[PDB]
């Protein structure tokens, strides 16, 4: 059996706190 | 006379509408004011 | 019912708001 | 923790100078440090 | 009217020198 994955999957690559910015 | 100053106020009126509505009317400016923004930011993001 | 998939090398474009959450990305390749 | 004076600081390792005052902020429970658009650390969490 | 990010790059060395004439002096 297959599914999509869609647009799941993202983690926080770090401790850093960014705030309404582009990475 | 009065015709020739009818079509004057007319036509500065029109360029408030001319300019507001168009977004991209100040292109020149916004591209001088864009290149020095990304040029500082090149140089900032060089540090890394 | 479980999923599973696989990490692959890849660069992500990342949108954080004001509160640090990441609420959107974008997969460039 | 010296606050509101210039001073050098070493927090776990991220080691910098500045004067600290106390930012409301709001990071995540596992989020250590904070950063500004230009990658330079503008923000910390005491680990005390 | 047609026309923090500041303060980051100050603190990298880069500033802005305000011009000599003002916009009321250019007005």
């Amino acid at each position: 059996a297959y599914t999509n994955s869609f647009t799941r999957g993202v983690y926080y690559p770090d401790k850093v706190f960014r705030s309404s910015v582009l990475h | 006379q009065k015709l020739i100053a009818n079509q004057f106020n007319s036509a500065i009126g029109k360029i408030q509408d001319s300019l507001s509505s168009t977004p991209s009317a100040l292109g020149k400016l916004q591209d001088v004011v864009n290149h020095n923004a990304q040029a500082l930011n090149t140089l900032v993001k060089q540090l890394s | 019912a479980y999923y599973v998939g696989y990490l692959q090398p890849r660069t992500f474009l990342l949108k954080y708001n004001e509160n640090g959450t990441i609420t959107d990305a974008v997969d460039c390749a | 923790l010296v606050k509101n004076k210039c001073v050098n600081f070493n927090f776990n390792g991220l080691k910098g100078t500045g004067v600290l005052t106390e930012s409301n902020k709001k990071f995540l429970p596992f989020q250590q440090f904070g950063r500004d658009i230009a990658d330079t650390t503008d923000a910390v969490r005491d680990p005390q | 009217n047609k026309v923090d990010l500041i303060c980051a790059q100050k603190f990298k060395g880069l500033t802005v020198l305000p011009p000599l004439l003002t916009d009321e002096m250019i007005a």
